[PDB]
């Protein structure tokens, strides 16, 4: 419902300059793998296709079933699901920070 | 050679700095997948109601 | 009112075709469809 619409995209240019190319060729796999999920993110935007309920109300002889369907559609409005492994990324983020500090001080030495 | 070895270490430190944006890219990759799955169901629900109509 | 047999066969053919087209055998199309959803699949952290 929030957080990440398709507009969000990190700076690939700085990331591409940082990696040692074929030494980190999994980034070349990672970008295409993330790009494939962008293709899934290309389809199915937030809102669905609107439906003209009044046309089916007038065309059908008894529009009570259309009103019941519209009422149930408005009642059933499920929100977003739950994030699963965000804590694991957060845990590896803290481990990355420790490896960042360790690599920084060794390079300083 | 000492000057080049300094610049190589400078690049290595910068790649360590970009590790954070990789993690954010992984977080956005997870959120993108969960959005594409949930919104397709929202598209599928709308198509099923249109199918009923 | 005083419908012939072929009209009755025509009506049954149309109802059977609509049932097979929209899948009315599995679920009641007159009522709200019972959604059977599932949790979305999230990839592991590493490759």
């Amino acid at each position: 419902a929030s957080k990440r619409i398709a507009r969000s995209s990190i700076d690939w240019a700085k990331m591409a300059e940082s990696v040692p190319e074929s030494q980190k060729a999994m980034y070349n796999q990672f970008k295409a793998k993330s790009d494939g999920y962008i293709r899934k993110a290309l389809s199915y935007p937030e809102q669905p296709s609107p439906i003209n309920w009044e046309h089916y109300r007038k065309s059908l002889t008894n529009p009570a079933m259309v009103d019941a369907f519209k009422k149930q559609y408005e009642a059933l409005k499920v929100p977003y699901p739950e994030d699963k492994v965000s804590s694991q990324i957060d845990a590896q983020e803290a481990e990355a920070k420790k490896e960042i500090t360790k690599f920084i001080q060794e390079s300083r030495g | 050679g000492f000057e080049e070895a300094i610049t190589l270490e400078e690049r290595a430190q910068k790649s360590a700095e970009a590790q954070i944006m990789l993690f954010q890219a992984k977080r956005e990759n997870v959120q993108f997948q969960l959005e594409a799955a949930y919104r397709a169901r929202l598209h599928h629900v709308n198509n099923e109601i249109k199918k009923r109509l | 009112l005083e419908a012939s047999t072929e009209i009755q066969r025509e009506l049954d053919a149309e109802l059977d075709k609509l049932k097979k087209m929209y899948g009315g055998d599995t679920a009641d199309l007159s009522k709200f469809p019972s959604f059977h959803f599932e949790d979305p699949v999230v990839d592991p952290i590493n490759m």
